[PDB]
DNA sequence: GCTGATCTTCAGCTGGTTGCTGAGAGTTGCAGCATTGCTGAGTCTTAGCAATGGATACTTCCCGATTCCCCTCACAAAAATAGGTCAGTCTGTCTGGCTAGTTCTGTACTTGCAGACACAGGGCATGTGGGGTTCCTATTTTT
DNA sequence: AAAAATAGGAACCCCACATGCCCTGTGTCTGCAAGTACAGAACTAGCCAGACAGACTGACCTATTTTTGTGAGGGGAATCGGGAAGTATCCATTGCTAAGACTCAGCAATGCTGCAACTCTCAGCAACCAGCTGAAGATCAGC
């Protein structure tokens, strides 16, 4: 399963709704989040789980937090980024 | 033989007759079509699920008993038949 | 011993007998209780019994001593409950009931 | 000037005569007709009996009489006296034939 | 459940009309007849006509043709009975009385009685009145006339009330009733025989016959307790 | 030849029973014919589905005595109930 | 102040209500109903949860059915209000 | 003992069948008929069941029981088994 | 040898062996024949799966996740054939078709 | 505790096989069983009906195919009986 | 007995609209949803949209969207397209087709073609002509894009002539078509093969999906005869 | 509005008849009788769950009064159309005969289904876990 | 200072997935009767044919029914705010439904026999038809 880093993986190699979340690096994996687009990100992530709820950013970046024990997403000190890990790219 | 146009059969006094049965007192000029559209396909129904009885039976002749079973299964029991 | 028929032993006119070996073999249950077939029969007969003698009413009020289907026809929709029994029953030859709605009828 | 009746009590007269009688409204014969025209497009070749097509007109006379009782109450219904192909299409509806 | 209310009564002048409901409740209104029967000191009870109000059907005894006519009002589930030129002997208890269609079933529920004062078959009862002790036994024969297949019903009425039905098609209980009353008899000879008696026991019993088209009472029977 | 098995005899004799003097006509006889065929089955196949639903095997009085209270209407249900169990009652007696 | 034209807010809740699938009539008077009609069959009865669920789901696509056919018999008369007649000749004709 | 509950089939719920029914206006006397005609379905189809049910000698009425009742009046139900 | 289901045989989803012993115990023939079953199993596998596959095309075309009642209402009742062979049918939860009579709608 | 005995499986495999990825819920679920069981229910009713009225005293294939026919409107039973013809031809094959 | 009538040829000018019919008989006209489907000789065959009389329900292509528009007259059993703006690129036969709402089905029957001339799942058939004699074996390959689950059809389409069904489902037989003809495969690859040919099967072969919601045919595939 | 004369239809009576119903002779197939056995149903006991009853707090809806608008209903004119007559025409019906294609009956038999039994794997109930989801608070950076 | 971003503990939800087990579907063999292929009898439905009388058809005129346009008024819709139920959940009680064991009475299965129900027939009579006559009702002036 494992879907979330295969979301974030999919539309960036796609180049779908860029407004949102994009490229600065492709070969080291980080990429940076929109301050005011993230919410339609969560939104559109939770509408394809098809959760109970409209989720808002702050639940979509709660799932990344358990990421960084398994070391495929994992957060670094610069405002809106992350990236994957080696593997996973 | 081949039959064709044989549902202007039923005539325009048939369908006066029958409306008077049912207590119609005045007949618009337009009802004998419609009545003769609905009339083929209540017989097109009931044909069609009569010949597959026979159909089943390895038969080439319509028994009314195959007629009988055809309104029995459509909500339409007949009595006086079998 | 004589051999009774078991609807002389019920006091019945329709056939017990006849009622158990259609229950037997009409493909209803594994298997038919004693008494099932006797009450089958009952119930058959007070049902024919009342249509036939609504039925001979009505041909005796026509002045007839036959019942034909007409007659059939106007003992049961005449009664409520017996029309609905066959409310979705067509009998041949049984006509329809008398019946003209008082707005077609002229007013003076 | 020769006798007229008023529009109206003639079709009174039939409606009380043909609600006494109980024979079959329809020609024996192009009913039929009709019918094997009909099973024509079904399996060619077939043959009825002719209590079969007895029994197709009788059902075919009742169900064509109650509906157009239905009819002629929707007729009523829509302060009219005259039966319209409406009226038809309303009660079958209703029925759910349609 | 099943209640059949009446008006109260009515004083009228002789030569003039009258009319009473018959608003009926607890049951399907249109699956049962309407039975008027009247009751007169001269006469005891006496039968005049039924209405059916699922075909709006009637049906009056040759006696009181013209004389009364029943209408029914599917709305409000009434029956009205009018009378038209009130004779002086018209001083009289008219009730009406439910009876299904079915011809076993018999007159089973009756109204109160509107007490109406202006200003065949030969049914008979052979004990006129008799006496008994708190717990003998009584019968009551009631040989008709001509032949009826078991179509005959037995009546208790109370003074000054509505008669209540004990036995109908000769043999078999109506609601209600105890045991202890027992019906009998088939073609021209029939029974009621009572038990145990109870001072309840003390009223009038009537038989009526519902095999020919004028239905029948018998004179009735006056049984006093003790 | 090949031996109907109608019930014409059987409501024959009920009509001699109820109408003495009244005759019936071939067609009214099938008529009554088809509605006592139509009246069995309908009451049989309901009672064979009161014994299916509860997981019982064999078809009872009870279970005819039921069906008769579900199909029909009004007091002939209460008059069909009572002759029933008046045959049953009798026939017990033998 | 404002007030919407008569008929529009009808609209919008045909709208609203032809989307939806929940049971339009509040569970406890229909189970008081239930109740109260089955206690003239048999005293002191019993109902599962289930069992007034599935009588109230009937009810209410009886009834849903009932006004659309009634519905139909008023457009047919040349009105858009529906009025007891027109039940009463849905009925008649459905053969109730 | 309970009574008058008829009257718990309020005038707003009434609307709401009508909506969904698809009906734009409704009369004022529109109410009570419903009420009559949804009492009259509801005994039909309670009688049925509770036949159902004392067959089978119990005393509660299950789901079957009233799923039973209305395949028997030609309206079969689907969910409830 | 191996045991082999007759659904595995058949090549179907259904059980073909719990249809013929539904069949033998359904008090409807003295004898039930051999591909009775499987021909009814292949019935109903296929009148499910075509049920099932608009009530998901509906699903989806809401954008949603998961058949619920109100999609097979939708799938059948857009259909004239399922709505003929389920005409006298009703569907918990299902709701109605959205339908407008013209006449009502404003000018 | 009497092992209900439902449909769910098979038409969970059969959603599976035409969707595989949309899910269903309890509700639906509940009803495509009951779906199943009517369905199962008028086919083999009228199958039984079919032998009973041709003197016959097992139902076979040919049964439920003039069944199927009669039961299923337009291309409905078109697409049925060739499923069932199909499953049938490879069963016999074993 | 089925018949799917259309209109003759149109002459129209650029820049105006143009509505032909689709008059339907000889089945129930409500059952069938009525494709239309474009033709032009340098794009082969498009799928426009279809109606569904039963409750006029459309679905366009993407690409057809606002241009073409479908309504349903089912007093007349008739279906009409609407093409608004006749870009001088429209100059193509348009042909309506019968298919039933049941997923199985396939166009089974086509109309005539109205020919109009004005003053995403990828099909890919491999072989793009053959020739053969009267006796060989032939297979055409209708390699897909995405997955479908065995909805694809095969259809004959003979010069100046309606397209003609040939292979349903992918395997199933047409009605009428002999056993030479004979579909296999499933998912993204998909064959037909003729048994034996004759001097009439020379015509163009085309295989259409419609697993997806736009409906695409393939490139087509002459075949000769010696 | 109130009858009155005239014409048409319907209802009733009586004789001839005629096809249809009821009863009798021959017979044959199935219901009744008498055993035999065994299993489905009845009876007790009790586990186990679901329905009932009450409480509490919160949310949702219902009820009555006001305003007004636009829909229903009454009514008159027109304009559409169906019904009543009649002369002419066409078709259903009745009669009976002849195939000949179809249905029914009897035999030999064969093929497939029920019955019995061993058993093993499919399906049901219940559990365990990944990948999140949700929910509320606190903390550390940017704007 | 404020707000956006980040952490995080702690329940919780959905969909696989695993596991235990038990009972029911499968494999195998046997017996036998349900259904089939075939042949011959019989039977009944389709076709032919001719007359003829009555039902059907189209034109014509008129009356009477439906449609259209108009206007009034009042019934129902839209609104709102306070109160009345409804609802959710939580707990306790209780009662009622079914599982499990035990037992045996009724029902299936079988064979023989006799009589009741079926078929075929024919006499006679209830119903039908034709003719006639009298009452009721529709229709058109008329005072």
């Amino acid at each position: 399963k494992i879907r979330l880093y295969q979301f974030l993986l999919d539309l960036l190699r796609s180049g779908d709704m860029k407004d949102s979340i994009w490229w600065v690096d492709k070969d080291k994996g980080t990429f940076q989040f929109s301050s005011k687009h993230k919410e339609a990100l969560a939104h559109r992530w939770g509408i394809q789980k098809c959760n109970r709820k409209k989720m808002t950013y702050q639940k979509m970046a709660r799932a990344l937090r358990n990421y960084g024990k398994t070391g495929e997403v994992k957060k670094v000190k610069k405002k809106l980024t992350y990236q994957f890990s080696g593997e996973v790219l | 033989k081949v039959l064709r146009d044989n549902i202007q059969g039923i005539t325009k006094p048939a369908i006066r007759r029958l409306a008077r049965r049912g207590g119609v007192k005045r007949i618009s000029g337009l009802i004998y079509e419609e009545t003769r559209g609905v009339l083929k396909v209540f017989l097109e129904n009931v044909i069609r699920d009569a010949v597959t009885y026979t159909e089943h039976a390895k038969r080439k002749t319509v028994t009314a008993m195959d007629v009988v079973y055809a309104l029995k299964r459509q909500g339409r029991t007949l009595y006086g038949f079998g | 011993a004589k051999a009774k028929s078991r609807s002389s032993r019920a006091g019945l006119q329709f056939p017990v007998g006849r009622v158990h070996r259609l229950l037997r073999k009409g493909n209803y249950a594994e298997r038919v209780g004693a008494g099932a077939p006797v009450y089958m029969a009952a119930v058959l007969e007070y049902l024919t019994a009342e249509i036939l003698e609504l039925a001979g009413n009505a041909a005796r009020d026509n002045k007839k001593t036959r019942i034909i289907p007409r007659h059939l026809q106007l003992a049961i929709r005449n009664d409520e409950e017996l029309n609905k029994l066959l409310g979705k029953v067509t009998i041949a030859q049984g006509g329809v009931l008398p019946n003209i709605q008082a707005v077609l009828l002229p007013k003076k | 000037k020769p006798h007229r009746y008023r529009p109206g009590t003639v079709a009174l007269r039939e409606i009380r005569r043909y609600q006494k009688s109980t024979e079959l409204l329809i020609r024996k014969l192009p009913f039929q007709r009709l019918v094997r025209e009909i099973a024509q497009d079904f399996k060619t070749d077939l043959r009825f009996q002719s209590s079969a097509v007895m029994a197709l007109q009788e059902a075919c006379e009742a169900y064509l009489v109650g509906l157009f009782e239905d009819t002629n109450l929707c007729a009523i219904h829509a302060k009219r006296v005259t039966i319209m192909p409406k009226d038809i299409q309303l009660a079958r509806r209703i029925r759910g034939e349609r | 459940e099943v209640q059949l209310q009446q008006s109260g009564p009515e004083l009228v002048e002789p030569g003039t009309s009258v009319k009473m409901p018959c608003k009926a409740s607890g049951y399907t209104f249109t699956s049962y007849t309407i039975q008027w029967v009247k009751q007169t000191p001269r006469q005891g009870l006496e039968w005049i006509g039924y209405i059916y109000p699922y075909n709006a059907g009637t049906k009056y005894n040759e006696k009181f043709k013209g004389k009364a006519t029943l209408t029914s009002d599917k709305s409000s589930s009434t029956v009205y009975m009018e009378l038209s030129s009130l004779t002086s002997e018209d001083s009289a208890v008219y009730y009406c009385a439910r009876k299904s269609s079915r011809l076993r079933s018999t007159l089973d529920y009756w109204g109160q009685g509107t007490s109406v004062t202006v200003s065949d078959i030969k049914m008979t009862q052979s004990p006129s009145s008799m006496h008994a002790s708190l717990g003998e036994r009584v019968t009551i024969t009631c040989k008709a006339s001509q032949d009826i297949r078991s179509y005959l019903s037995w009546y208790q009425q109370k003074p000054w009330k509505s008669p209540k039905t004990l036995i109908y098609y000769a043999t078999s209980l109506a609601d209600g009733v105890p045991s202890r009353f027992s019906g009998s008899g088939s073609g021209q000879d029939f029974s009621l025989t009572i038990n145990n008696l109870e001072s309840d026991d003390t009223a009038t019993y009537y038989c009526l016959q519902h095999g020919e088209s004028p239905y029948t009472f018998g004179s009735g029977t006056k049984l006093e307790i003790k | 030849r090949s031996r109907k098995e109608s019930y014409s005899i059987y409501v024959y004799k009920v009509l001699k029973q109820v109408h003495p003097d009244t005759g019936i006509s071939s067609k009214a006889m099938g008529i009554m014919n088809s509605f006592v065929n139509d009246i069995f089955e309908r009451i049989a196949g309901e009672a064979s589905r009161l014994a299916h639903y509860n997981k019982r095997s064999t078809i009872t009085s009870r279970e005819i005595q039921t069906a008769v209270r579900l199909l029909l209407p009004g007091e002939l249900a209460k008059h069909a109930v009572s002759e029933g169990t008046k045959a049953v009652t009798k026939y017990t007696s033998s």
